[PDB]
């Protein structure tokens, strides 16, 4: 089922006016 | 960095490398061609 | 470079704006 942790998906689309971010994608630096 | 002697300090991470492979993935060009 | 070419300001950083910083 589950593993504790969650994902992302890639069939969603934007509103094109967004203001939601989120550490998945280690921008680190 | 690399044009910047002075980097952020660190022991133990990876910063360049991790945002080159979110650029790269975000290209999505599966038959990118390139290098 | 990104500091090289800038002071008393900078970029901020919570994105992924060292991009710059291998300009």
């Amino acid at each position: 089922s589950h593993s504790n942790i969650d994902y992302q998906t890639l069939l969603a689309n934007s509103d094109h006016a967004k203001f939601t971010i989120e550490p998945g994608v280690l921008p680190v630096g | 960095h690399l044009p910047f002697s002075k980097s952020e300090n660190p022991v133990l991470s990876t910063i360049a490398f991790l945002v080159g492979l979110v650029n790269p993935k975000t290209v999505q060009s599966m038959t990118q061609r390139a290098i």
